DNA sequence: GTCGCGCGCCTTAAACC
DNA sequence: GTTTAAGGCGCGCG
């Protein structure tokens, strides 16, 4: 996947395209690769 | 990660290098029935770890 | 189908130019969603309706 | 509206058990889950239905 | 502001017992 | 006469 490496090398809202970005979070939390701990706004970090 | 993927992952892997099945056989060979055995199936591909063969049904195996 | 026809009088209605989201298609006939892509999907196997894959997906003859 | 109320005297009226999913409550109503499903997570976060887990959900 | 959504899924017909 | 169908479906989304 070429735009899910992008959002890795950062480390929750970053200013590319939002919606397709919030697909591609919950994926690689689902997916891996990510911690999602809950709240407004959901927080997001490499496990 | 899960007992159920465990099975899954156990049955895949040793069917070969590149062999592979539908949610039926499996079903049948661990006893789960069908919607189980693809709830996790589709799982584990939206998690990179299984690979799907499209059509009727689809064909599953390690990627 | 009545709503067979009516779905495709609205793609066929509004040129060749574009498909649309079944979301506005059901918004502007007043049908909800459900009933619209059944008959999308529906249509699509025979070779009139044409699907134009995405999220969400769109739909022209 | 109409459909909430009903909904709502729904799961009381017929406490069996404890509560149903989306589906069954739409059968019995004759009406497609998009309202129902609308109601119950509405009614959910003011508090007078709670979500029991499971899929679909359960409502109670 | 949470939103990831793609969803059609049987008021089921084709298909394997 | 059960089981399949992409059938996995969880969906509520404004």
């Amino acid at each position: 996947s070429h735009m899910e490496q992008r959002i890795l090398k950062f480390l929750g809202k970053l200013g590319t395209p939002k919606k397709e970005i919030n697909r591609v979070l919950y994926s690689l939390a689902k997916k891996g690769k990510l911690q999602k701990e809950a709240g407004t706004p959901p927080l997001w970090k490499i496990a | 990660g899960s007992h159920m993927e465990q099975r899954i992952l156990k049955f895949l892997e040793e069917l070969g290098e590149g062999k592979a099945t539908t949610a039926h056989d499996l079903s049948g060979k661990l006893g789960t029935p069908k919607k189980e055995i693809n709830r996790v199936l589709y799982s584990l591909a939206k998690k990179g770890k299984l690979q799907k063969e499209a059509g009727t049904p689809p064909l599953w195996k390690i990627a």
